[PDB]
């Protein structure tokens, strides 16, 4: 499963 | 250790052509179990691999809806990339993503990744401690601040030690029979004549899974590392990869060289020369 | 940066004139990932060519193999037609049976 990665 | 899960997301603005394309496909080993495409005429998460399709309505619902949102994401990044760099909106961008763990054959975490690429070079990772990070320059560093403000790393590492472990080991069970299987490579060494001097001999390694492997040439058993021509292991396309090291040699001394091959599905490592 | 696309045109099986196998080419260290690739059977282009998703190594390169179902003959020449921002014109890699 992913994750929700975040805005760099 | 033994196992690992990793997704590689792949986000390239095009100016002109719409918006940033957002490709993910995730691996167990080297093996793809998923994809997904913000090109698709319907994007979601896609099964790449027989046991991910026991997965239920809600799996394949939650990733869809997690990747649809890390293509947004990664758009807004690369517009927040372009600033930091002081690049003009008309050229094209790549940003990946490289995020994943690794367990031990005991299935516990070895260790955890989550790091980023922009235009195809290092830009941020989450250190192997899981709690910081490393920027590759001033522009990740601003990453590194807004993530360091955030708590970031806390997430990362939940999902990590956590979330993470548990789908590799899920993953790993419900594809135990080819996951869990080595297939140890089919050997043989050719023979090419090149002059009346010189012929080239070719050590094959064809059918093995996982892709790790070693091919080394030795003659009169001195390895010929800077004399070997190795091609880099490629996919065969049946789940299986092949791989070759070829060295040319004075014509009458084939026997004084033998190919050298290792691999985690064969039991000893094999030695092998031309048997004309 | 940019990165030149690596080639390989090979079989998935040894080949064997007149037995049915998969013709493969395998474009890998390139970036960026936007690629172009032919599988050709005497210099015409294979139209049923399938590739695999878009993947890259540890390094961020990319990598993608582009394949077909084809039979091996002694006459017919095969190759793989590639090109990339890092070439001027296509790169031609004709298939060698032994490679």
């Amino acid at each position: 499963g992913g994750k929700k990665r975040y805005k760099l | 250790g033994s196992h690992s899960m990793r997704y590689f997301d792949t986000a390239m603005s095009r100016p002109g052509r719409g918006e940033p394309r957002f490709i993910s496909v995730g691996y167990v080993d080297d093996t793809q179990f998923v994809r997904f495409d913000s090109d698709a005429a319907s994007p979601r998460e896609e099964p790449r691999a027989p046991w991910i399709e026991q997965e239920g309505p809600e799996y394949w619902d939650r990733n869809t809806q997690i990747f649809k949102t890390n293509t947004q994401t990664d758009r807004e990044s690369l517009r927040n990339l372009r600033g930091y760099y002081n690049q003009s909106e008309a050229g094209s961008h790549t940003l990946q993503s490289m995020y994943g763990c690794d367990v031990g054959p005991d299935g516990r975490l070895l260790r955890g990744h989550n790091q980023y690429a922009y235009d195809g070079k290092d830009y941020i990772a989450l250190n192997e401690d899981l709690r910081s990070w490393t920027a590759a320059d001033t522009a990740a560093q601003i990453t590194q601040r807004k993530w360091e403000a955030a708590r970031v790393a806390e997430q990362d590492r939940a999902y990590l030690e956590g979330t993470c472990v548990e789908w590799l080991r899920r993953y790993l069970e419900n594809g135990k029979d080819t996951l869990e299987r080595a297939d140890p490579p089919k050997t043989h060494v050719t023979h090419h004549p090149i002059s009346d001097h010189e012929a080239t001999l070719r050590c094959w390694a064809l059918g093995f899974y996982p892709a790790e492997i070693t091919l080394t040439w030795q003659r009169d058993g001195e390895d010929q590392t800077q004399d070997t021509e190795l091609v880099e292991t490629r996919p065969a396309g049946d789940r299986t990869f092949q791989k070759w090291a070829a060295v040319v040699v004075p014509s009458g001394e084939e026997q004084r060289y033998t190919c050298h091959v290792q691999h985690e599905g064969l039991p000893k490592p094999l030695t092998l020369r031309w048997e004309p | 940066i940019q990165r030149t696309p690596k080639i390989q045109v090979y079989s998935r099986h040894p080949a064997e004139n007149g037995k049915s196998n998969f013709l493969n080419c395998y474009v890998s260290g390139f970036h960026p990932s936007d690629i172009e690739v032919d599988l050709l059977k005497n210099g015409e282009r294979i139209e049923k060519v399938e590739h695999s998703d878009l993947s890259f190594s540890k390094d961020w390169s990319f990598y993608l193999l582009y394949y077909t179902e084809f039979t091996p003959t002694e006459k017919d020449e095969y190759a793989c037609r590639v090109n990339h921002v890092t070439l001027s014109q296509p790169k031609i890699v004709k298939w060698d049976r032994d490679m």
